């Protein structure tokens, strides 16, 4: 059984049955054809293409795509076309989806991190901080006094970031929710496979396996570990570990949801700590699969 | 001249540092040693961030790079003072 910090787990089975989910957040919807779907499938980027390869092999499963950004009625309609074409495809809009149960308000975020200050004594404070959080909290957005609302707004990295994580806390509700033909087979607590569009899939996944029911992508450059977040799969929705993440994300005011929501979080679950071995604990939670050609953006450009 | 830049983004950066610390690819476990080590000094993260990405790409650490960074996760304000500093 696998082991870390002085702890065994199960290595838990995620059937194969287990939807997968992709993710498209187009900050420049103005930047395709007329008559094309707006996810990004040039030469460089085919990531549309790998998404529908994807679904291709993986016929027994719901192939969803979380998707945001200021698309056109008749982009609209592309999607509709494409979930035509291709029967085992869900295109599902961030706004459609409700997330209100893991929100917070803003105003107690900053109002709560005043008094963490405010408890600490003067000269071991953090004054800087202090004084930036009274000017955020008379500088909120009018109607738009809420965590979940501050990252929809984003374009930039931490919009599919943040939403990430929460369409995998959702998991199989993200999917039933829908209401769309197909994803009768799901139940809301079934878990979840996220991948990034260039992770390929090249055969039949099969049911996977990942300790206590959460397994991440780590990426090896020069040697070096790291966990990252384009891959993740969980066992379950409303994994425990993303819960702890989505918690520093609603406690620590400069979180950010990849360092914070998902890599802190993942930590905390299974109580990492500066004690520990990072590399270790990498090796622990390793997400691979022999069926599955990892981060093939690697070979071109980031998309971001 | 990197010292300019970094002066000028610790100088207008602070809740938001995080960010332009990941479109610089500072790795995670590096954030880790960061915020254990200055757990009540924001504006010294944000420092240690930048020292550890020019440490990171050497002679790849440029003023452009960084420019290119803060535009890319839309600091662009940020940006304009670095470059009017620079120029
Ligand atoms: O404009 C963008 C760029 C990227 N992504 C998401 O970010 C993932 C990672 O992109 P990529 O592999 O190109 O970059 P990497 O992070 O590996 O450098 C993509 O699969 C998408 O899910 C996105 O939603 N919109
Ligand atoms: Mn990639």
């Amino acid at each position: 059984r696998p082991s870390f910090a002085g702890k065994e787990y199960s290595l838990e089975p995620i059937d194969e049955r287990t939807p997968i989910l992709f993710q498209w957040f187009e900050a420049r919807p103005e930047r395709y054809e007329k008559g094309e779907v707006p996810i990004l499938n040039t030469k460089e980027h085919p990531y549309l293409s790998n998404i529908i390869n994807a679904a291709k092999i993986e016929n027994e499963r719901i192939i969803g795509v979380l998707v945001d950004g200021n698309f056109t009625y008749e982009q609209k309609k592309e999607f509709l076309n494409l979930e035509n074409e291709h029967q085992n495809i869900a295109i599902i809009y961030r706004a459609d989806v409700d997330f209100s149960m893991y929100d917070k308000k803003l105003s107690d975020i900053y109002l709560e991190n005043i008094h963490k200050q405010e408890s600490y004594p003067a000269s071991e404070r953090d004054n800087y901080l202090l004084g930036l959080l009274r000017e955020e909290l008379k500088n909120i957005p009018e109607g738009k006094d809420s965590l979940i609302e501050s990252y929809a707004e984003k374009r930039e990295h931490t919009w599919f970031d943040f939403f990430r994580n929460l369409a995998i806390l959702k998991a199989g509700s993200l999917f039933t929710e829908t209401g769309k033909t197909g994803c009768h087979n799901i139940s809301p607590c079934s878990g979840c496979i996220y991948l990034d569009a260039d992770m390929i899939i090249t055969d039949k996944l099969g049911v996977l396996y990942a300790p206590d029911g959460i397994a991440v992508h780590v990426d090896c450059n020069d040697e070096i570990k790291s966990l990252e977040n384009g891959a993740i799969v969980v066992n379950r929705s409303n994994h425990p570990a993303l819960l702890a993440g989505l918690d520093i994300m609603k406690s620590k005011v400069d979180a950010h949801p990849y360092y914070d929501g998902l890599g802190k979080g993942i930590k905390r679950h299974f109580n990492y700590s500066s004690l520990h071995n990072y590399n270790a604990f990498c090796d622990f939670i390793e997400f691979k699969h022999e069926n599955i050609i990892p981060n093939t953006s690697m070979y071109t450009s980031s998309s971001w | 001249d990197l010292c300019a830049a970094f002066n000028v983004i610790c100088d207008n950066v602070g809740k938001d540092w995080r960010r332009l610390a990941r479109q610089l690819k500072v790795s995670d476990t590096k954030i880790d040693s960061i915020e254990d080590r200055y757990p009540r000094n924001l504006t010294e993260r944000v420092r240690e961030s930048l020292r550890i990405w020019k440490n990171t790409e050497k002679e790849n650490a440029t003023v452009a790079h960084l420019v290119g960074a803060l535009r890319s996760c839309q600091m662009n304000l940020v940006a304009d003072l670095v470059q009017e500093v620079q120029q």
